[PDB]
């Protein structure tokens, strides 16, 4: 997450921090972002789980904010189901079908209970996306620069603009490694962008003046690199898939 | 092979003092926020007092304010609970619990303490504190 603000207690309450467990009593390691799309379901990126696709390796945190008091009873979740898209594949640079679903529960078996700091995010209407050039917002704990190694301590959000496939599929962009199950987004000034460690996190667009999960941070050459937008899994083309694994 | 272990339980005269200690083995307790919780006969588990991993933040139940004092030694891998001016009402099983607080939250350990300890990762087997004129 390069070049944004730090979020607060009612900014991006659907954001989910996905951590990988370490052996022993070592604290866990931050692995990916994610979005609460149902009280029991978080959507993220498959490429985040392909090395260790067993649910036992992860723990999910919700309600993150500098003004929110951590309560492990309501904000920490075990993963009782880990579903990766069955046709997830890795290409030269791009991921295909880069989407995953995590079914979550607290230590007492409950789902996420809504609050000032925890809300679900709406899925888009089928095959419906905001127009290109819309302002979408991105969020994460990822690097604040391509060159930076340090990860930030607290949640950042920024604003990018949707980029058309025609513009994105130009050779000096990404050429044929973009398909229509992806969504490109960038800063027209190329100063703000998502980065390493934002993977699986939300791309939030308005659709009918409703905040909507239009994308899942998936990939990109560099971070905030001129002529090179962030590529997102286009959620509107996966709705059947999502609602087939839930309901 | 991760273990939390309480010690210090016993039988003390009302008004007397008693110190509990929680020691860890198999991991570094210093990364973890620690809570002391107690279950009295008949009532449900309640947060007594809590402390953050660096020690900067603490929380106390209203019942024990000014009487109980939590502290820790991250060099020695321990957390202590000093209990002064003990009252019969304090008679209970005292448990030590440890939870890693992720980054991105408030500095407070208030919510960590007021919620009966649900979701705390690690728990000791507990130790007995009894306050009675029988002492
Ligand atoms: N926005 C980007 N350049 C980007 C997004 C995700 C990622 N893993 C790498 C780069």
């Amino acid at each position: 997450i390069v070049g944004g603000e730090f979020t607060e207690v009612e900014n991006q309450p659907w954001f989910a921090a996905i951590y990988q467990k370490n052996k022993g009593g070592s604290p866990p390691s931050f692995k990916c972002g994610g979005s609460l799309i149902s009280p029991c379901w978080v959507a993220s990126a498959a490429h985040c789980f392909i090395q260790l696709p067993k649910k036992e390796n992860y723990v999910v945190y919700l309600g993150q904010s500098k003004e929110s008091s951590y309560n492990p009873g309501e904000m920490k979740f075990e993963v009782e189901q880990l579903i990766l898209h069955e046709y997830y594949r890795e290409d030269s640079l791009a991921y295909h079908n880069d989407i995953a679903l995590l079914k979550i529960r607290t230590s007492t078996g409950q789902c996420a209970q809504p609050s000032r700091s925890i809300q679900t995010i709406a899925l888009p209407p089928r095959f419906t996306d905001a127009p290109f050039g819309s302002d979408c917002e991105i969020t994460g704990f990822g690097k604040e620069s391509e060159s930076d190694y340090l990860y930030p301590k607290n949640l950042k959000m920024s604003v990018v603009k949707l980029v058309s496939h025609e513009q994105c599929m130009q050779p000096h962009y990404y050429g044929s490694e973009i398909n229509y199950k992806m969504l490109c987004a960038a800063d027209p000034e190329w100063k703000t962008d998502s980065c390493k460690g934002d993977s699986g996190g939300p791309l939030i667009c308005n659709i009918e003046g409703r905040p909507t999960l239009s994308g899942i941070v998936s990939w990109g050459r560099g971070c905030a690199e001129k002529n090179k937008p962030g590529v997102y899994t286009r959620v509107s083309h996966f709705l059947d898939w999502i609602q087939s694994h839930i309901g | 092979q991760v273990q939390l272990q309480e010690s210090g339980g016993g039988l003390v005269q009302p008004g007397g003092s008693l110190r509990l200690s929680c020691a860890a083995s198999g991991f570094t307790l210093g990364y973890y926020a620690i809570g002391w919780f107690r279950r009295a006969p008949g009532k449900e588990r309640e947060g007594v007092s809590c402390i953050s991993s660096s020690g900067g933040s603490t929380n106390y139940a209203d019942s024990v304010k000014g009487r109980f004092t939590i502290s820790r030694d991250n060099a020695k891998n321990t957390v202590d609970l000093q209990m002064n001016s003990l009252k019969p009402e304090d008679t209970a099983i005292y448990y030590c619990a440890a939870e890693w607080v992720p980054p991105g939250y408030g500095a407070t350990v208030q919510a960590l303490c007021n919620n009966a300890g649900y979701g705390m990762e690690y728990w000791g087997k507990g130790t007995q504190v009894t306050v009675s004129s029988a002492a």
